[PDB]
């Protein structure tokens, strides 16, 4: 529903000389769609509720969510001595989130020799996938257009080894950098979105 | 903020003379809540010369 | 220029983005325009010579 | 005849110096370590390493 | 309205080839437009509103909006010990004010826009595009290299090596 | 940061496998099939004279293609 073949045979100088058979074109179009999304941080389903003990970094309120949940959604917080959970807005486009500082309440257990009265760690459970309807930008499209046509004829042949940074490695080896889906436009395009 | 100890836990259990240790009991909590105050205000105007 | 003491964004940093421009600091010593090695000597020649 | 006739000038540069204090003292970046990634570091990660460091 | 798929066909010297259809051809569209109204920035969706949440510690309290209102509909303010809520009417073109929740909308498009200027930048990325995809890279006057070192690099990226980013540099401080 | 722990591990399930062998694998299996370790080779060409020590460091037999690196950015 997102990308047909017929689209990608069409950019890719692809459909009157096939070049590849389908099932490998559905092989290759998985492949540049999960290559996508964990290099700039998505997904491709909603509502993803995702249950994970949150380390509050410091005291100050220095959380950080994994899975940069929805935009005004409250994500809830419970365990590490709150004995009342409580719930919490983000950020939109960024994870880094403030635990106030204020208590509003610390159920501790002094005095215990089965669980030597630690603690239960502070836990949060909050929904990824804000991405409902999948309106995803052409800018991701087009590069991953861009990285099945440098895959359908790239099968490993040619060596295809483009310079970096100038000075030679020391050991005198042909480079660095060969890389799908980086040494051709991809990461330029899908670029506009990563902060 | 201030202290709120729940209950005291159950410790001592009156155990036979024979063996080496005791056994477990039940633990307190202590309820560490806190509570706000508020404010009072307002306000009035007079004239000068309506005053003198 | 707006960086000056008393200015609008007077101690910021100053952001370019794009089209690297190139700045270079001018020494300017001006600290032995009148030759003070050179001049004091000359000092003590016209002092010296009054016998003083 | 006041000393002020002839302190002018002094007393503009001395306000002036500490003008550059005050505006040099709040404004410039007190942060070290100007840490800077590459183009290809699959951002889900990259905060990963600013975690880490 | 903007920019009719004439002109593309006529721009690009792409018309008798069945191969660029008219969706592969929107699709290039959308996707020159996109990154046009984020290089230079040009507000390219409907009136759309955002909730969102504000902080304190900035001493004076300088406040970011993650979104950039239209150009001047008043932000309110409310919660994080904002007694009253209260509007603010923001400068155009950036989101840096002054002194929590808030609410506001970003999204400035009624009247037709895109002076002379961005098109160009736009036809260019589309001239690259729908004849240059993601192989064979290329070097100088697009011809290829047996350089024994590596390669050149970085010359199938689109928009950079042909037009757009600099032809867009222009509306740009 | 909170000894022994067992897990049982691997988001196997419903037989992962996202991206890193349908690359990599095939892409190294075809080097391996038509390039085996036999000639230094060169960017899109046989032989470069260069008239001094070949640069065949690593486009003799090694991982040139993108597998490895489609390996590197399933890693990151």
């Amino acid at each position: 529903t997102l990308l047909p073949l017929q689209t990608i045979r069409e950019h890719a100088k692809c459909d009157d000389n096939p070049r590849v058979t389908d099932d490998l074109l559905k092989l290759y179009r998985e492949a540049a769609f999960e290559a996508a999304e964990l290099y700039t941080g998505l997904s491709f389903t909603p509502e993803k509720t995702i249950v994970e003990p949150i380390r509050l970094k410091g005291r100050r309120g220095k959380i950080i969510l994994s899975a940069t949940p929805i935009a005004g959604r409250p994500v809830v917080f419970y365990g590490g001595g709150l004995g009342s959970p409580l719930e919490l807005i983000p950020r939109p486009g960024s994870n880094v989130l403030f635990f106030p500082y204020g208590s509003p309440d610390r159920f501790q257990t002094w005095g215990d020799c089965h669980t030597c009265d630690v603690e239960s760690q502070l836990m949060a459970t909050y929904v990824t996938g804000r991405r409902c309807e999948n309106s995803v930008p052409a800018g991701i499209i087009i590069g991953i257009l861009k990285l099945i046509a440098w895959n359908i004829n790239n099968p490993g042949d040619e060596v295809m080894s483009v310079r970096n940074t100038l000075n030679a490695n020391a050991q005198g080896l042909i480079g660095g950098t060969n890389n799908g889906a980086v040494i051709s436009g991809a990461q330029d395009e899908w670029f506009r979105y990563r902060r | 903020t201030y202290m709120k100890i729940a209950d005291y836990g159950q410790l001592g259990e009156y155990t036979c003379d024979a063996k080496c240790d005791a056994e477990f009991g039940e633990p307190g909590n202590i309820r560490h809540l806190e509570g706000k105050t508020y404010d009072y205000r307002g306000v009035f105007c007079f004239n000068r010369k309506n005053l003198q | 220029e707006e960086t000056k003491p008393g200015g609008d964004n007077g101690g910021e940093i100053i952001f370019i983005a794009g089209t690297d421009v190139k700045v270079q600091e001018m020494k300017n010593d001006l600290s032995d325009i009148h030759s003070k090695v050179p001049l004091d000597d000359q000092a003590r020649t016209i002092a010296g010579n009054f016998g003083i | 005849n006041t000393p002020l006739q002839a302190i002018g000038v002094p007393v503009a540069l001395y306000d002036a110096l500490m003008a550059r204090a005050i505006d040099s003292a709040d404004g410039t970046p007190n942060s070290k370590w100007l840490v800077t990634a590459s183009r290809d570091l699959d951002d889900g990660q990259a905060k990963e390493v600013k975690e880490g460091i």
